[PDB]
């Protein structure tokens, strides 16, 4: 309601918006960092899809990212297609030992994972 | 380097070399044998390049597995209807448009038999489409005759799919695909066929071996000469329609329709209305346009309907998914269509154009069917004025029998 | 006479029983729970199965599930005699296992013959269902020559008489008497699911599949629902393969036709604050929180509806409110109150309104797009179609039944016939469909928020007249629309210069579109 | 062989009517006829053995009930409790005030609902003459006057109620349908909405907007309480004793108070003649009328909104019934049933 009746501040109101302005950059980076943590944690419940029912290796990343979505993530917390690409692209980076994907002519192709202890490497987060 | 299981051989190299063409004529009646030899050759070539050349060491999966080879640009034959009973089982090359796809149909490759009295299991594989039932259990002790039983869901199967193609010889032919070639061809795909013409005791079909999903430098010199000359636009108008005199802007108009804009994802399907007097050669144009342009469809608004333009869609018992009978408008997908008598088109049919000229799609939701299509095309429209002649004493928007939503 | 032993199966069952005795013993508490409540089927989470031997136990169980099933059945039903023998009693040893919570959710688009015999989970919209029936899970026979009895006569996917009389003193074969009391039967149901609308690209067509349900998992499938199944793929003989091209194998003559089907053992349907909150991690919680606990979120989200469309800031509020429909209430008297919101939009043929419908149908969790002239009464509400496996009719989900608990979109509303505009009326307010046509008398849930677009009667807005005369929509339909917008265009230079500036940018080229669905999946819970 | 179907008021929300098959043997035949409601005791057995094992995947059967005895009833605690309320002075205004209490006003309409639920006496005068007993009601008026939600209340209150919608109902689907027997291959008839509602009520919404032919078949039911059919060699008449409550809209969607009713609607004198009570509704504007109605509705959404646990919460529900109704609703349903019997 009409709560802001008497905030009779001095000329510090200019300094008031410095706090609004000068600190907003760090919070935006933190929100960016949270999404990275948001993505870097979802991959834990993603590689179980790969480990469970795919052992042949004709799959390109376009098909798999279209199956990261419309999948177990199609739940109380859906995920985006471009995020799914970021999810699948992060797997090689976080696990270089078992995944080595290279550009073929256009796009990426995904091969049969060698696989290990599926989630012990999450300590890198 | 590739983790693939096959190679799409650049078969145009066969006509680019002398001895290969001689092989082609020899291979015209025996394509299977060489491909089977090439499979072992590919594995041997892999093994020789990996470990014999000592350039690699990952060989285990390749050595055990099986490969294939697919020539894709072999010289075309004399067309479909020109083939002969002896041309059956010969390698051919054809082209066409895919219309419909059947669902995944598995076929037997390995049969799993278990002895019903002693649980012994045998692995039986089919050769040349023959199932051989074991007569007795192979164990030394258990030898009961006819004891072997078949378990349906312990066998091994391979994908078999029937894809329907509208073939234009160098009529529609029902193609066939197997293994990884299934579901690689989907409705509306532009297709060139490299396979085997087949008719067996007799229906005409092609066992597709490979499928293709799709001039001189002197011509480039010829193009640049017209491209460089200053009378380019003047020459084009002077040369496009010899029968039609002058009409510089009309020459520029329809020509820009054929050039079209750029397509981004926003299409360049330019559409034109000829509001001319009902005696100026405009049918003489659009009849001529239908021929000169890359092959489209000639339609009349008076003689067309919403079903006639769009489609008739129904279910199929065998395929268990929707099938389409393409109308006039859909058949012009990606090309140019001419709609004469546009002023005489039925109101229900005219309602279709609204979504066509805004999204190039058509959405249908009727009894048992709910789906959307795509009909990206260019429209050339000619319309006589209201009455026997144009009446400039009335506003132009009143001389045209089209609503503002459609006229805009 | 010793029969062949499956050493891999014995290893699996030994690992199976060891897993049962060690998992913490919540599953044994469930076993005791079944004995207390007289239950038939035990349920096991796949991720619980996949956290032993680094999940390698699940992998062997998964890819060859149909083979290894009896070993797990023996593995458990030995344990039940170890700790709950009363479940073996009758007034006999019926026992079932139903897995769930698979990581992968394959589409009807993605059926391959390689998947036959493996464990997989799929999701598809239901179109028809069958009535429940008993299935002869295990039978027993008594001899005809002598009067010996044969028990545990399993019927694996076919009728199968015993192949011999066990006593050598008798020679009976292919002549048996079927017991109907010592024998056992189990529930059975067929579900005809359909590929989801969001799976099939434009121009492509939806695939169809038939799914089998057995056990207590039956009847948890209702038409129009987005169900989710878990089970294994199994092929069954087919009769429509005749006449196809290509060489067909033969048995020797006997035929060997097949068609693909999927067998499901578990059923669940995709959809109270604290129930929802605990299902998300802190990072998920914080990400969803940043869209709720910010002082300007209602201002922000309006500007995040169809960002390509310029202006029309009122419709961006209206649709956003329609996307968060109000609280459904039931009277203490028994009457129910609507919670969903209907919206209509009218503008000149230049004002982009179809773009809003395209955005809604491309963004909403469940949504259907249709056109005025193309649609019809039966296609919108309900389809009376003759059903298979019987001579009686069965409903087929119309446009409104699809995307139930969602948003339904209709374009060019003024072009619709009055006689087939009438059929939407009951669904707009009572959120139900009433049918009395040829032996069908049910009332169907139709909780849908109708969104419509239309143009004035004169094409352009006749600005000489008033709002009363430019619309052909009668009083009843106008009253039902909670919001009603008429947007107009003028020759204001300051607006057209900006309008032309950015529409060209389309051809030149706050919260993300994925964020809005995450927010809405939380907001829909509050009931002020 | 006789088919039993769930009672019309007992079908769970959003499902087709579940139904089974019953086997009548040994002089148990002809105990019931279409439209009758019966209770039967029998043996639950399976007998469908045949091509079902192969024509459908895997061996399955179907279930039947072999009927042993069948019956087509009040304790003292009920009747003795009724007579306490019965002796209350001026009971008529108590019942009327309890007709859908969460709707403000419309008392001269609620009385029509109250009178139709109790019905009259179906006087079969001297046998040779017959007169219908149930009261027919037509609700007509402007949108936003709860002409439909009342019909969503009569369904939940009357013993047997069948609900229908104008354009969603067909002539065959209301009166009767034609089928072929799956066992004897003979022409058989199946009852419709009116046949189901025998000794009950039929509720039609948007009565005007349906096509003329669908509206035409109603004529016989509203006076004869029967369905007469002649199709595919079937010549018979069924029992359709049910009151009809119909909601409609005037021509143009608004009621023209300056014109007669016969001119305000697309119907005609015949169709209007079969009705007993017509409830014309005007949505006229007035601040005092609006303040009373709005302050009632705004409180209705306060209470209908959510917020020995069984006993404690059941106490809360009847507490709110006392807030708005002089009669507990469960008793009133029984009280109507007792009065009708
Ligand atoms: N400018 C022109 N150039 C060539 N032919 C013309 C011209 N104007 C009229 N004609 C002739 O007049 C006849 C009328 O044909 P056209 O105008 O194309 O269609 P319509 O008969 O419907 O008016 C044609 O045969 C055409 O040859
Ligand atoms: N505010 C806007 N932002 C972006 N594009 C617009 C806007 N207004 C109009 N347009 C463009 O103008 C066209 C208007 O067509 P539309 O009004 O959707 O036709 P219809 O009446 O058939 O729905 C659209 O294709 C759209 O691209
Ligand atoms: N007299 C009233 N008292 C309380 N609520 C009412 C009244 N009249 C109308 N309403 C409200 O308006 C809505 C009318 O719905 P409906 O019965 O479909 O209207 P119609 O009369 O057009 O059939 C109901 O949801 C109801 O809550
Ligand atoms: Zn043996
Ligand atoms: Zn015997």
């Amino acid at each position: 309601m009409y709560k802001e009746k008497m905030p009779d501040s001095q000329a510090n109101l200019m300094d008031r918006l410095r706090e609004r302005e000068r600190r907003s950059a760090a919070l935006l980076s933190q929100r960016q960092k949270r999404y990275q943590q948001f993505l870097a944690m979802k991959m834990t419940q993603v590689f179980d899809i790969l480990f469970s029912l795919t052992r042949g290796q004709p799959y390109t990343e376009t098909y798999l990212s279209s199956l990261i979505v419309d999948s177990l993530q199609d739940s109380n917390n859906p995920i985006g297609t471009k995020e799914a690409s970021e999810i699948l692209a992060g797997l090689q980076g976080i696990l270089p030992m078992d995944i080595s994907v290279h550009q073929v002519d256009g796009g990426l192709k995904v091969y049969r994972w060698n696989s290990l202890d599926k989630n012990r490497f999450s300590k890198l987060l | 380097e590739l983790g693939t299981s096959n190679l799409n051989l650049d078969a145009r190299n066969l006509l680019a070399y002398k001895q290969t063409e001689d092989l082609y004529h020899q291979l015209l009646n025996y394509p299977q044998e060489v491909i089977s030899i090439m499979d072992q050759t590919i594995k041997d070539c892999m093994v020789s390049l990996i470990v014999d050349n000592n350039l690699d060491y990952d060989l285990d999966e390749i050595e055990t597995k099986f490969y294939k080879v697919r020539p894709y640009n072999v010289g075309s034959c004399k067309g479909m209807r020109e083939l002969n009973p002896n041309d059956i089982d010969k390698l051919i090359n054809l082209k066409g448009l895919v219309l419909r796809s059947t669902p995944v149909i598995p076929d037997m490759k390995v049969a799993f038999f278990k002895c019903n009295v002693c649980d012994h299991t045998m692995a039986v594989e089919i050769d040349r489409g023959v199932i051989q039932e074991p007569a007795r259990c192979e164990r030394i002790d258990c030898n009961e005759p006819n004891s072997m039983s078949l378990i349906h869901n312990r066998c091994s199967f391979a994908d078999k799919q029937v894809i329907k193609l509208q073939e234009t010889p160098d009529h529609s032919i029902s193609l066939c695909v197997y293994d990884e070639l299934v579901d690689s061809c989907r409705a509306g795909d532009r297709i060139e066929v490299t396979g085997t013409f087949r008719s067996i005791p007799y229906k005409t079909y092609v066992d597709v071996v490979h499928v293709k999903k799709v001039i001189t430098d002197q011509d480039l010199a010829k193009i640049r000469e017209v491209a460089a000359r200053e009378d380019l636009y003047s020459l084009l108008a002077r040369s496009i329609a010899p029968s039609i005199y002058e009409l510089e802007d009309v020459k520029k108009g329809i020509l820009l329709q054929l050039f079209g804009g750029t397509n981004k994802t926003y299409r360049g399907d330019i559409n034109i209305l000829l509001c001319g007097d009902p005696s100026t050669s405009k049918s003489q144009i659009l009849q001529y346009v239908h021929k000169i342009t890359p092959r489209g469809v000639y339609t009349s608004g008076k003689g067309s309907s919403a079903v006639g333009l769009t489609a008739y869609i129904t279910r199929d018992v065998d395929t268990k998914q929707l099938v389409l009978e393409s109308g006039a408008l859909v058949l012009s997908d990606g090309g140019v269509c001419c709609i004469d008598e546009f002023d005489k088109m039925s109101d229900s049919t005219r309602s279709v154009l609204h979504e066509v000229m805004e999204q190039q799609t058509i959405s249908i939701a009727k009894a048992g069917i709910i789906t959307t299509l795509n009909a990206r095309s260019s429209i050339l429209a000619s319309a006589n004025p209201i009455g026997s002649r144009y009446n400039p004493n009335l506003p132009v928007t009143e001389n045209i029998d089209l609503p503002p939503p459609l006229l805009s | 006479v010793k029969k062949v032993d499956d050493v891999t199966g014995e290893k699996v069952r030994e690992a199976f029983e060891q897993f049962l005795e060690d998992f913490s013993k919540v599953y044994r508490a469930q076993i005791e729970f079944m004995k207390i409540y007289d239950l038939n089927t035990i349920y096991i989470d796949y991720q619980h199965l996949s956290m032993r031997e680094n999940g390698a136990l699940a992998m062997a169980i998964s890819e060859q599930y149909y083979r290894f099933l009896p070993f797990l059945q023996k593995g458990l039903r030995r344990v039940v005699r170890k700790y709950a023998p009363e479940l073996l009693n009758t007034s006999e040893r019926v026992f079932q296992i139903s897995f769930f919570n698979l990581p992968t959710v394959h589409r009807i688009r993605d059926i391959r013959s390689e998947k036959i015999g493996s464990l997989l989970s799929i999701s598809g919209t239901v179109t028809r269902t069958s009535e429940v029936r008993p299935e002869l899970y295990k039978a027993s026979f008594t001899c005809d020559m002598c009067r010996a009895i044969v028990d545990n006569v399993e019927q694996s996917f076919k009728y199968t008489e015993p192949t011999f009389c066990p006593n050598p003193s008798c020679e009976n074969r292919a002549f048996w008497t079927l017991n109907v009391t010592r024998s056992r039967f189990l529930d059975w149901q067929k579900v005809r699911i359909q590929e989801n609308a969001n799976e099939i690209p434009t121009g492509s067509m939806p695939r169809t599949l038939d799914v089998i349900l057995r056990g207590d998992s039956v009847e948890r499938a209702k038409p129009g629902d987005r169900c989710k199944f878990t089970g294994v793929e199994i092929v069954v003989p087919d009769v429509t393969q005749l006449g196809l091209p290509g060489v067909k194998p033969s048995s020797t003559v006997r035929d060997l036709t097949y068609k693909i089907s999927f067998l499901a053992c578990h059923v669940i349907s995709i959809g109270d604050q604290e129930v929802f909150l605990n299902s998300l991690s802190s990072d998920e919680i914080n990400e969803l929180k940043e869209m709720v606990k910010d002082e300007h979120i209602y201002d922000k989200l309006v500007r995040s509806i169809a960002p390509a469309v310029f202006g029309h800031e009122a419709v961006k509020k209206g649709i956003l409110l329609q996307m968060l429909g109000g609280v459904h209430k039931s009277t203490v008297e028994g009457i129910k109150l609507r919670g969903d919101i209907n919206i209509c939009v009218v503008g000149d043929p230049s004002t982009s309104k179809s773009q809003f419908l395209k955005y809604v149908v491309g963004f909403a969790p469940r949504s259907v797009y249709t056109s005025g002239k193309a649609s019809s009464a039966a296609g919108l509400t309900a389809a009376v179609v003759r059903d298979e496996e019987g001579g009686d009719y069965t409903i087929e989900a119309g446009a409104l039944m699809l995307a139930d608990n969602g948003i339904c979109c209709i374009d060019e509303f003024d072009k619709m016939d009055i006689s087939d505009q009438v059929a939407i009326h009951e669904a707009m307010e009572q959120q139900t469909i009433s049918i009395a046509k040829a032996g069908i008398h049910a009332t169907l849930n139709a909780r849908t928020s109708i969104l419509a677009a239309a143009n004035p009667v004169g094409g352009r807005y006749n600005r000489k007249l008033s709002l009363r005369g430019n619309l052909n929509m009668t009083a009843p339909i106008m009253s039902r629309f909670d919001l009603f917008f008429v947007i107009l265009d003028d020759c204001n230079e300051k607006i057209d210069t900006e309008l032309a500036s950015h529409i060209v940018d389309l051809h030149m080229k706050p919260f993300s579109a994925e964020q809005l669905r995450r927010y809405i999946k939380y907001a829909r819970t509050f009931k002020p | 062989r006789v088919t039993l179907q769930e009672a019309p008021g007992t079908v769970p929300p959003g499902r087709l009517p579940r139904h089974r098959e019953v086997i009548l043997l040994a002089d148990l035949v002809d105990v019931s006829k279409p439209g009758e409601e019966v209770e039967v005791t029998g043996i639950y057995k399976n007998n469908y053995d045949g091509n079902l094992n192969a024509k459908n995947g895997f061996p399955v059967f179907a279930t039947i009930i072999e009927a042993n005895s069948i019956k087509r009833s009040w304790t003292e605690e009920e009747e003795r409790e009724f007579r306490k309320i019965s002796r209350d002075r001026g009971i008529i205004d108590k019942i009327i005030s309890s007709m859908a209490p969460s709707i403000y006003g419309h008392r001269d309409i609620k009385t029509a609902v109250a009178c139709s639920l109790f019905g009259g006496v179906p006087k079969n005068v001297n046998g040779k003459h017959s007169i219908r007993g149930d009261i027919n009601v037509l609700l007509l008026g402007d949108p936003g006057t709860a002409k439909s939600q009342i019909l969503k209340y009569v369904e939940k209150t009357a013993h047997r109620a069948v609900f229908a919608t104008g354009q969603g109902a067909s002539a065959v689907g209301l009166t009767a349908s034609v089928r072929k027997d799956p066992i004897t291959k003979e022409w058989t008839l199946e009852g419709g909405a009116l046949v189901l509602a025998d000794k009950g009520v039929c509720l039609i919404d948007e009565f005007d907007k349906m096509n003329d032919q669908d509206r035409t078949s109603i004529h016989e039911a509203m006076e004869q309480q029967s369905i007469s059919i002649s199709k595919a060699g079937i010549v018979t008449t069924l029992q359709a004793r049910c009151s009809i409550i119909a909601a409609a809209n005037p021509n143009g969607g608004r009621y023209n108070s300056t014109l007669p009713l016969a001119q305000n609607v697309s119907l005609t004198e015949p169709i209007l003649s079969r009705f007993d009570i017509l409830c014309v509704v005007r949505d006229l504007v007035d601040e005092e009328a609006d303040e009373r109605l709005a302050t009632f509705v705004v409180d209705s959404h306060v209470r209908s909104h959510p917020e020995n646990a069984r006993q404690r919460r059941l106490q809360r529900q009847r507490k709110k019934e006392e807030e708005i109704s002089p009669i507990p609703q469960e008793l009133l349903m029984k009280y109507i049933h007792y009065a009708r019997t």
